[PDB]
């Protein structure tokens, strides 16, 4: 406070935040910062000079709260400053421009802050030797202080690959943590791979800031980086590996992302299909080149259980492989206890994070600070929704009255199969046939997504147009799919959770939800991105539609805005429709009759 | 309503009565500011000529087009018995009431006045030093009384005991508190003008004989008065609510000269923008304002962040919705003020989707909102699952027979105001416990 | 041939249910179900009943966002 | 420093408005606006597609037409998939075309176009038009190419035979037979071939073509013409009009045979004869009698006065705001020179300045 700030009669509810104690300086007018020091966060103007220079520079050191189109609010964080020196930034030229640009005086706290989040940059490094995560830090001053600690137990010394990220985290505890920035053209023990940049990829403005920012010294520097849906991350990846030119790894969460992200990578960059050799229970080849690739899912290192003796011989191979290069794409699932075993593993230096979302339900996120770093890069999901390379969606949230026929048993239900019972309204169904209809006579392609396979093939039935699920063969998904793809026969399908996330599906610019999960925000989130990935994003007067038939009368209304409250924080907002279009101009309704509906009603007591 | 409010005091107010608030110019000036055009057109026409008319000539000069407007002119024109319509030689000859009219005359000649504009002292000085800043400060202090902000300033006792009378932000005796009370909220989002006019018609039904047309003719000379000058303190009980109305800062007083602020002249007349807001679906707030007293307001309604110069930010929460509904304040009067503090690109945007709505169906399968539903229908679904229900408690007539009982005394029952409820088809309608003034005697027939 | 001392209320199939989950939790308070819309409650435990209606859509949604 | 770059962009504006003519300009016009509506106007590549802003404009340009120069009739041809669709006859009243104008809203633009079939049947439409009239077509045009039967240029031959003109407004750019149509009918000038750069310079277009042209000497054609003022009557009953066949309450009475009509300026039904007013004639006497312009003083030199002539405010203070009419040598803020140039069409200061 550089003022008195003696209390005013209206600052009651402003539990310190009554924020007019500072002096506001004359250029208020240009400079488009201020400052909220009761709890960190930014308030920023998007209608004023000097916030095109500031914006990366508020990402790089801040993180925002809420960006929409009229006020970012950001957040100053360790985690963001971090973040910064990290990139190569520091505490005094970070007040310099805060000040140059503030509106407002800076304050005392956060200029402790900024101070207090300034790291032993360079001090802490780690590098590998033949399979053997040697410590090499500048000093013995890291020696003595890190030996003092008790967990351990210039100059390189051993630390074992599950200690480290354990060692990882108490450093980053004590608040020392190492820089893994890869001189892959100065190291020369591990087994340099001959790929190029084709001339056939160029890169994205943003996506060229994201290498760059990793690679500002020459180094890969490890960590994460975070670009929305269809941005481009496999050639981020691409274009990463092609400037290194070592040996790289690449796991993802699927074995159709196997399949895809392999011909991805032999289509954009100079490595031959020889250099690849991909893993899976399909087969279990092995590249006997000095340099190139083995791809697998995080399932065939983590698994134990039902193992092959080929499948042994595989995982001894890239144990015996020091890698140069590891990318966890989605890397949302492997901070989980079984999956978090890569550094126990896989010997691979540079250590990149490509995803969509940052966020889970549980702390799990920011143990990639010291499983494979911070932040290294974010686009703003805005700017490239209207930069154009994600789409712009018109979501319409549909607000079912729930139907007393079905209330009347979901009230007295148990609650393991209230959830399967209020899914099932013969009402939805109705506004359900009627949506699909509208949207044909429209001319988009829709998919549907259950939470509930039985309730998914019910209404694939009433349809009459198939379902894919998790239990569906892949055989079977897949002809299901290339027939919902080419056959006009197949207008629309029945997705799930092999649907929400980790595929290629963005022809679909219609989506309706007639299920989702509990609360688990991320699916929702990957959902939209399904069709944020679609291919008319670019054209003029385009609108996705996204659509959520969700129930009345229960907690599903709270449980739909608690998994859609991250997007509408992040822009993609939720319309309220109660009352819908063509409620009766559609002839044939779905359970129409009372006598239809006690029907379904008794067909789901059956299960219920 | 304001205009409609007076009109109906003076109504209520008798003929001769009426004729004497009549009798002085400036009262007559500012009854004739009061009159719509049509009546103000016939007055100002027939004031310079003692030439009586009858009505057969003023309805063949009235174009019939207007002819409704007409009609409410002359209605008001003789219930407020400023006509003396008399069917003389079988037309109702048309008479203007004689002292308005002269005293009209007089006023627009200048003539014989009697210093009814106002015993004049005429020393003027600068008001926008003293008089507007002694106005401004007395009607702060009395405006954030009625937030309900602390402020040590109180009201005079009068106007105290008139808030705990009447139903304007109830002194709650039990609590011991200036409390909001629905009338409360209206009388907020009124504007200054029509504030005045409320205060002062809740003190002219109040006060009781203190000469009430002393207190007429005073008040319409006071809004007929002119800011920054000294004037002559007469008669004595316009004088001392004079002294009353100094206490409530509406004039600057040195205890005989008194210098009239700018109050007056709001109280004659009305005199990206301010008090533009710019809503959102993430409930923040982006006006384009900024006050103590609109933080102030904006506390009982909006959770808000901090105050910058116009820009006022913040988020509507549910708990601030909430304890705007726990108040009793009215969602139709939060949409008031919300409708009162529209946005021109927010609003432009919402005549560009309008009229493309318009062409593809006329009634859109939309919910009627102008104002953009995606934030705007957000608080109005939040305003019909607020009261939601209906509830009957008292007393119920039950299990009716044939509908004689309905068509001819529960048909007659719309037009006296005795039934909450009325279902023929049930047989039943409910009424008040209280409410059984004129039920239980033709019912039983 | 009967006039009972009552309150009547609007309602719905669903939040009639309630109210008879009212009943079943402490009865005999609700006298009798008109229709589908129209109920008959005892009138000195109305708002007590109402009170106990605004906890069922408390435990329905409560809108904690905290 | 935006005014240095507002003052040289004024500079180089008034350097095409430097020569101001009093050239014979046509009265008696014959405008006619073909539309073509194919599959390029339905891009939606200028907000919101080509042919909604073109619907628009063609509405704006029809009011302008008739408010500026009443003593013409109007005909629009419409061109869809390889056929042109005559949609409005020439006519006196603006309001027929107007509801054609609007059934052309409602309906798809589709095709390609055919400028020879087009300026074919414009041509034969044009054809019984008498001499007096200036027979003269705006093309508007999308496409960069043109399917045709046969050829064009016995098509422009006939044309410039038969003493019509033409002007282009071309969409995306230039096309070179479009420029030699141009060149061609409008005795080698390039000044009809225009390119809009925006909706705006569209919209600035339009206004452009709203305006009376000049004519040539070599074409002369300088006679008189019968007219007729009539009589307005205002009648108790009503009577059946001679052209619509109905019972009117008022309506003008024919001068020479006495008929009535319901509309003007109107040529009669019955002794046919052109029926106008004074006011009609009189409406385009600023074309007749040009206003010069207003020149800024020097903020150098001496004043002659501090505050606006005319609208009687004062001049604010680098440069000097003060246009000044040397016809009455009195000078005027930018607000009153655009009135008078514009809306007003005389000179208030030579209007006390007696002569
Ligand atoms: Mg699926
Ligand atoms: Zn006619
Ligand atoms: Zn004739
Ligand atoms: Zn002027
Ligand atoms: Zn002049």
């Amino acid at each position: 406070i550089p003022a008195d700030f003696v209390p005013d009669s209206v600052s009651g509810m402003f539990r310190s935040h009554d924020f007019s104690y500072l002096r506001l300086r004359p250029d208020h007018a240009s400079r488009p910062l201020w400052i909220s020091p009761s709890d960190g966060r930014i308030i920023l103007e998007s209608f004023s000079p000097l916030a095109e220079q500031a914006q990366d520079f508020l990402v790089t050191i801040a993180e925002p709260i809420s960006r929409p189109s009229h006020i970012h609010e950001y957040k100053i964080t360790a985690y963001s400053l971090y973040a910064a020196v990290s990139v190569g930034l520091e505490t005094d030229d970070i007040i310099s421009v805060l000040d140059r640009l503030s509106k407002v005086p800076v304050a005392e706290s956060i200029i402790n802050f900024i101070k207090g989040a300034t790291i032993s940059y360079g001090k802490v490094k780690l590098v590998i030797k033949h399979n053997r995560y040697f410590v090499e830090t500048t000093q013995a001053d890291i020696l003595q202080m890190l030996l003092n600690d008790s967990v351990i137990g210039v100059h390189s010394f051993e630390i074992a690959n599950e200690s480290v990220e354990v060692v990882k985290k108490r450093c980053q505890e004590i608040d020392y943590p190492v820089l893994e920035e890869y001189d892959f053209r100065n190291d020369h023990r591990n087994p340099d791979l001959d790929i190029d940049l084709k001339p056939s990829t160029q890169i994205r403005p943003y996506q060229e800031k994201s290498l760059s920012k990793m690679f500002g010294n020459g180094r890969a520097r490890s960590g994460i980086i975070v670009l929305p849906c269809g941005a481009g991350k496999t050639l981020v990846g691409i274009t990463a590996a092609c400037t290194i030119k070592k040996s790289v790894i690449v796991l993802c969460t699927s074995s159709v992302s196997v399949m895809q992200w392999r011909q991805q990578f032999l289509q954009w960059c100079t490595l031959q299909p020889e250099n690849c050799a991909v893993f899976t229970s399909d087969n279990k080849e092995m590249f006997q080149t000095e340099s190139g690739l083995v791809v697998s899912t995080y399932s065939m290192v983590a698994n134990t259980r039902n193992r092959s003796h080929d499948s042994q011989k595989v995982m001894d191979f890239l144990t015996g492989r020091e890698w140069g290069f590891i990318i966890l794409d989605e890397v949302h699932v492997v901070p989980a206890a079984m999956f978090r075993r890569v550094v126990s593993t896989i010997a691979a230096h540079a250590k990149l994070g490509l995803t969509a979302t940052l966020v889970r339900e549980d702390d799990k996120i920011g143990d990639l600070n010291f499983l494979i770093g911070p932040k290294l890069y974010e686009a703003n999901w805005m700017e490239l929704s209207q930069k154009g390379h994600i789409a712009n969606v018109q979501c319409a949230e549909v607000w079912c009255p729930m139907t007393a026929e079905f209330y009347q048993e979901y009230l007295r239900e148990t609650a393991r199969k209230r959830m399967l019972l209020y899914i099932m309204n013969p009402t939805k169904f109705q506004a359900c046939q009627f949506l699909i209809q509208y949207h044909e006579r429209r001319g988009d392609k829709i998919i549907v997504f259950s939470d509930n396979v039985y309730a998914l093939q019910e209404y694939a039935l009433k349809m009459g147009k198939p379902f894919i699920y998790g239990s569906t063969p892949q055989q079977e998904r897949m002809n299901i799919l290339q027939n919902f793809q080419y056959n006009d026969q197949i207008n629309t399908i029945f997705l799930s959770k092999v649907g929400d996330t980790s595929i290629d599906l963005p022809e679909a610019t219609c989506l309706i939800q007639i299920s989702s999960h509990y609360g688990s925000r991320r699916q929702e989130a990957q959902r939209l991105g399904r069709i944020l990935r679609a291919k008319r994003r670019n054209d003029e007067g385009f609108n996705a539609f996204f659509y959520s038939l969700v129930s009345k009368d229960t907690q599903e209304m709270y449980y739909s805005t608690k998994r859609q409250a991250f997007l509408v924080d992040q822009g993609y907002a939720f319309k309220v429709i109660t009352h819908l279009h063509g409620m009766e101009n559609i002839p044939n309704l779905a359970y129409a009759s009372p006598r239809e509906r006690r029907e379904l009603l008794q067909e789901v007591l059956l299960k219920n | 309503s304001l205009k409609h409010s007076v009109t109906q005091y003076l109504e209520e107010i008798p003929q001769q009565v009426q004729n004497r608030l009549y009798t002085s110019p400036a009262t007559c000036l500012a009854i004739y500011r009061i009159l719509p055009p049509l009546a103000k057109f016939f007055i100002m026409a027939m004031v310079f000529n003692e030439n009586e008319v009858p009505l057969l000539d003023l309805d063949k000069w009235v174009n019939s087009n207007g002819k409704l407007q007409f009609q409410n002119a002359i209605k008001s024109m003789k219930s407020l018995h400023l006509l003396i319509p008399n069917k003389s030689s079988g037309t109702l000859m048309i008479n203007l009431n004689p002292t308005f009219k002269i005293s009209l005359r007089n006023a627009l000649t200048g003539g014989e006045v009697q210093n009814s504009f106002g015993v004049v002292v005429e020393e003027n000085v600068v008001s926008l030093d003293l008089l507007d800043e002694y106005s401004a400060n007395k009607w702060e202090t009395i405006l954030h009384f009625m937030v309900g902000t602390p402020l040590a300033k109180i009201p005079s006792e009068k106007v105290l005991n008139l808030l705990k009378h009447s139903k304007l932000m109830e002194e709650v005796n039990s609590t011991g508190e200036f409390k909001i009370t629905n009338e409360g909220f209206q009388f907020l989002l009124q504007e200054i003008n029509s504030q005045l006019w409320t205060l002062l018609l809740q003190y002219l039904k109040m006060i009781e004989t203190m000469d009430l047309v002393d207190v007429l003719h005073f008040i319409f000379m006071l809004g007929a008065l002119e800011v920054g000058k000294a004037y002559k303190i007469l008669s004595e009980t316009q004088r001392i609510m004079l002294q009353d109305m100094r206490d409530y800062g509406l004039v600057f007083q040195k205890h005989s000269i008194f210098y009239p602020t700018k109050l007056a002249l709001m109280l004659t007349s009305d005199t990206i923008p301010d008090g533009s807001l710019i809503v959102e679906t993430n409930f923040k707030i982006y006006s384009y304002s900024n006050s103590p007293l609109q933080i102030a307001v904006l506390s009982l309604f909006v959770h808000l962040k901090a105050r910058f110069v116009n820009m006022v930010l913040g988020q509507i929460t549910r708990e601030s919705i909430r304890r705007a509904l726990t108040n009793g304040i009215t969602a139709d009067q939060i949409i008031a003020y919300l409708e009162t503090h529209a946005h021109p690109q927010m609003r432009r945007l919402a005549e560009e989707k309008l009229e493309k709505k318009l062409e593809l169906d006329p009634n859109c399968k939309e919910p009627l909102q102008v104002l953009p539903p995606t934030v705007v229908d957000q608080i109005r679904l939040w305003q019909l699952e607020l009261d939601r229900v209906i509830t009957y408690e008292g007393s119920l007539y039950s299990d009716f027979e044939t509908s004689q009982e309905y068509n001819l005394l529960s048909k007659y029952a719309q037009d006296i105001g005795v039934l909450l409820w009325k279902d023929d088809k049930k047989k039943k309608f409910f009424i008040s416990k209280e409410g059984n003034s004129q039920v239980l005697d033709f019912a039983k027939r | 041939a009967r006039a009972r001392k009552g309150a009547l209320v609007q309602c719905d199939p669903s939040i009639k249910a309630l109210i008879l989950q009212i009943d079943a939790k402490m009865s005999d308070i609700v006298l009798e179900e008109l229709d589908d819309t129209h109920l008959l409650v005892n009138p000195s435990k109305v708002e007590f009943v109402k009170h106990e209606l605004n906890r069922l859509l408390s435990k329905n949604i409560y809108n904690p966002m905290d | 420093a935006s005014l240095v770059a507002s003052i040289v962009e004024a500079r180089k504006k008034r350097t095409a408005k430097k020569n101001i003519t009093p050239y014979q300009r046509g009265i008696i016009r014959s405008l006619i606006l073909t539309l073509d509506c194919s599959e390029a106007m339905l891009e939606k590549d200028l907000r919101p597609n080509r042919h909604a802003m073109i619907i628009q404009y063609a509405i704006d340009f029809v009011h302008e037409f008739f408010d500026q120069n009443p003593i013409s009739q109007m005909g629009i041809i419409i061109m869809r998939n390889g056929l042109a669709q005559l949609v409005s006859q020439v006519s006196g009243n603006p309001q027929d075309h107007i509801d054609a104008l609007k059934s052309i809203r409602k309906q798809e633009p589709k095709g390609n176009p055919s400028l020879q079939n087009a300026l074919e049947m414009a041509r034969g439409l044009l054809l019984p038009v008498p001499a007096h009239c200036t027979r003269e077509v705006l093309i508007v045009f999308g496409s960069l190419s043109t399917t045709d039967p046969g050829d064009i240029h016995q098509t422009i031959d006939s044309l410039v035979s038969e003493k019509i003109r033409v002007k282009v407004l071309g969409l995306s750019a230039q096309v070179a037979i479009c420029k030699e149509l141009c060149k061609a009918t409008n005795y080698g000038d390039e000044s009809f071939y225009k390119i809009l750069l925006d909706e705006t310079h569209l919209k600035e277009l339009f206004n452009e073509a709203v305006t009376p042209l000049p004519v040539n000497k070599i074409n002369k054609g300088f006679t008189l013409v019968k007219m007729g003022f009539p009589t307005r009557i205002f009648e108790d009953t009503p009577t059946f009009c001679s052209c619509h066949s109905k019972l009117v309450y008022g309506g003008y009475f024919c001068p020479n045979c006495h008929s009535k009509v319901c509309s003007l300026p109107t040529v009669c039904p019955c002794c046919d004869l052109m029926l106008i007013l004074s006011t009609h004639l009189a409406r385009s006497y600023h074309h007749l009698m040009p206003l010069k312009t207003f020149a800024e003083v020097p903020t150098t030199e001496k004043f002659r006065s501090e505050d606006c002539f005319s609208c009687q405010s004062r001049f604010p203070i680098l440069t000097s705001s003060r246009y000044r009419c040397e016809d009455c040598k009195q000078e005027f803020c930018v607000d009153c020179d655009v009135f008078i140039h514009e809306i007003l069409h005389n000179c208030p200061g030579c209007e006390s300045k007696p002569v």
